[PDB]
């Protein structure tokens, strides 16, 4: 008897020929609502209903040496001098970044992180089987992600070569917002609500990680702020 | 048996001929029932056609108006086609009113009541100091007093206190140059239009915003003055009702 | 025998009851007719009533005149109310030979006919100096000149030389004491009624003597040698083919 | 039992999401350029032929079922429940239920016209109010150079242009409406949340006599 089989065989072709359909009238409809653009409530109005909530804690596992993970294990402080200890595949030797103990393989969630009066920060989302040793350019191709301020006021897309993200006011919240199946990665102004940059039609193979990065030496802590 | 049979055959072969004659009466009452409702929808649709070319004319209505639906204190013409209000004219007298009569409003309401077609009637309400005219609803309120307003079926032109305002929103007075000698009350009821005219010249002067009465329409004087005559101008009457010399009829009053 | 004969029977027992279940539908037909006879005729009642509320009322009339009437010596305006004169105007033009043309007198007729019913109108004269205005019947002579009488189907009021007068019977001089600016035209075929009025306020002027028309008459406009037009008011059209505001609409003009 | 559920859960729950998604993408940028990028694949053409019957008789339309425009004087016409008898309005042959459509309006250079759609049973005997209560949900322009759209009160539009084509969308199951300026595709207005009841209808009207009628542009 093959019909019990046949279900299965009948429902995943309907199921493979839904989400393509539904996905590329979803993207018409995000070319079409284009036009008609406020954002006065937008934020607390749907950033927690459809996004889903998720809170991410910092890993000390994967941080650089120079980065002291906070004892709150949310908090990340630049220090002075890289103490020893093992070098894992996971930790990074080279590049100044940390990561989250989990990574979210489907869905949409969002995180909030406050950069606070900062000068040099890059937060965004990585991949899972990133370059950890060694310098390696965090470009999309590459498997980064990542909005970042430099040199005092300048704010920059961490594409090939870096594009310059042009913005009236000065983020201190940031709302980064993933989206797997629609292959949309957000940054929001959580303060007021605008826009700084969306990653569109990104092809996810992988898992997706947290990942914040900070050059300066600076006496702020870039905190993760959970729901 | 054999004979049971031959018998049930007569019996029940004698039954065609009823049937027969049963559809035979059914087919002509049909007949005839179909070309007497052909002949009843041939001069129905006559009628249409004759009132839909009798209902685009605009009619000069002669309105009377009814003294039972008057305050007590105001005083209305034998002729019933112009009003006032005299000084109390009921003092130490006894006017049991009816349950459709106005009591704290000195208004008056002309009896003949619209239902469609385009109507107007002219007003002299010359020297008085206080005089609303419009258009009300048949189902507008009695018992005490309210607000002459398009809400609570009352589109009215007013003078009050020296100035010409429309339907009694304060914020609204219009710019006329002069006094009103003679006001034309001008109604579409398929069209929610009450419009004021200025009949020295035929002249717009206010339209009410649209709103449907779904209901008759009536109308509907008020007067604050003492003693000031305001004069429905009667349809023009002809000569009818009086003879006419071969001479020729002249400057008849 | 037995055998084929009762399959008759049954066969004849077959189509009995079809033509008993062949009744019903016809009487439920004919009963749902006869709702229908009684609808119709409550409606046909209704329009009876409405068309009874109907024309015992003086009906304001819209006058809008005929260009294929009028004299070559007359000059309509677009909006077809209103009427002068130009000499030597239409002296060889393209005009056709339309046996309904005014071409003796210097008139122009009315585009409505009226068969029955109490019919008026205004015109304002105030700008000319000799007007005639009135009614006439729809089969007056028109190649020719006539005489614009009752004898001859028309029921007019006249100035001339600076002086009101009748039909154009000499001997009744109107003494109206104050000169005229809106005339009004009654017209009441039931009783035979033609009466002037001065519109300013709305008094009698000259009834003419009673003739039974039998005609569809038609309203009759002559304007002498005065180029001043003649303007006949336009009825009380109100806020048609205009987009009403919510704080109303105020002093309309166009 | 879950064939009927499933037609009523999911499509609610994705109508649900989508009206979501309205308010978080439009959140972003103005990017209103390509308006033939999405007005045609997104929304399917309407070819729209009017249907001179249900006209107005002050209102003449050419053979071709394109201009309507009022004309000189009323006529006297046979007339039915299908005829207005009032208001300037005509109506297209075609009724909408279901899918997504559209459909452009070369008002060209205008000083009065109002377009829309309208209900299947809308009062065509005498003179009804045009708000989304009763079932016409249009717009135009009115007093020469205001832009207005005919809510309750009616409701004065601020333009940075002069819309010389105007582009109507309908979206049955979302149940949204819209006007874009289809000159330069911008966006002019929206009914949003709308319930609808039976078919829908073009509808056109015009209170004024201009030498340009109101073209319609085929599908
Ligand atoms: C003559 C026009 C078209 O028929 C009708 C005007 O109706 P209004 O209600 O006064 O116009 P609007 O609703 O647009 O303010």
């Amino acid at each position: 008897e093959q019909e019990l089989r046949e279900m299965a065989w009948s429902t995943m072709k309907q199921e493979q020929s839904t989400r393509v359909k539904l996905l590329e009238e979803l993207r018409w409809r995000s070319i079409q609502y284009a036009s008609r653009g406020e954002r006065h409530s937008a934020y607390n109005e749907w950033k927690k209903a459809l996004f889903k909530p998720a809170d991410v804690i910092l890993d000390p596992k994967t941080a650089n040496p120079i980065l002291l993970v906070s004892e709150d294990q949310r908090s990340v402080q630049r220090a002075k001098e890289p103490q020893d200890l093992p070098d894992n595949p996971e930790r990074f030797n080279w590049h100044y970044c940390v990561l989250g103990c989990e990574s979210f393989i489907s869905g949409r969630h969002y995180w909030e992180v406050e950069v606070g009066d900062r000068k040099e920060w890059h937060i965004g989302v990585c991949s899972k089987n990133v370059q950890r040793k060694g310098w390696v350019k965090m470009t999309p191709e590459n498997g980064f992600w990542t909005m970042g301020l430099t040199d005092g006021n300048k704010y920059r897309t961490l594409t090939e070569p870096r594009t310059n993200l042009k913005l009236p006011k000065t983020p201190k919240k940031v709302g980064v917002f993933l989206d797997y199946e629609t292959g949309d990665i957000s940054f929001y102004n959580a303060v007021d609500g605008s826009h700084i940059h969306t990653f569109l039609d990104v092809s996810f193979s992988e898992a997706l990680y947290p990942v914040f990065r900070i050059l300066t030496l600076e006496p702020t802590a870039l905190t993760i702020c959970p729901a | 048996w054999i004979n049971k049979l031959q018998k049930e055959k007569k019996i029940l072969s004698g039954e065609k001929e009823f049937e027969r004659e049963t559809r035979e009466i059914a087919l002509k009452e049909l007949e005839k029932e179909r070309v007497q409702k052909e002949e009843e929808l041939q001069v129905k649709e006559k009628l249409q056609e004759e009132l839909r070319w009798r209902r685009t004319f605009l009619h000069a209505v002669d309105v009377v108006l009814d003294p039972d639906t008057a305050h007590p204190d105001l005083f209305l013409s034998e002729d019933r086609r112009s009003v006032r209000r005299c000084p109390f004219r009921h003092l130490g007298e006894s006017v049991p009113d009816n349950p459709e009569r106005f009591d704290s409003q000195p208004c008056v309401l002309g009896r003949e009541s619209f239902a469609s077609g385009k109507h107007y009637w002219e007003v002299e309400v010359e020297n008085v100091i206080e005089w609303t005219v419009g258009v009300c609803r048949d189902s507008v309120e009695r018992k005490g007093e309210v607000l002459l307003i398009p809400q609570n079926g009352f589109w009215t032109l007013e003078m009050h206190k020296g100035q010409y305002r429309a339907v009694s929103s304060p914020d609204r007075i219009l710019p006329l140059k002069e006094s009103l000698c003679r006001v034309g009350v001008f109604l579409d009821y398929e069209a929610g239009d009450v419009s004021f005219y200025n009949m020295r010249d035929r002249s717009h002067i206010y339209t009410c915003p649209r709103s449907a009465f779904s209901v008759p329409v009536r109308p509907f004087f008020r007067l604050g003055c003492e003693d000031s005559p305001i004069f429905i101008c009667p349809a023009l009457t002809g000569a009818n009702g009086v003879t006419v010399p071969e001479e020729g009829l002249t400057l008849h009053r």
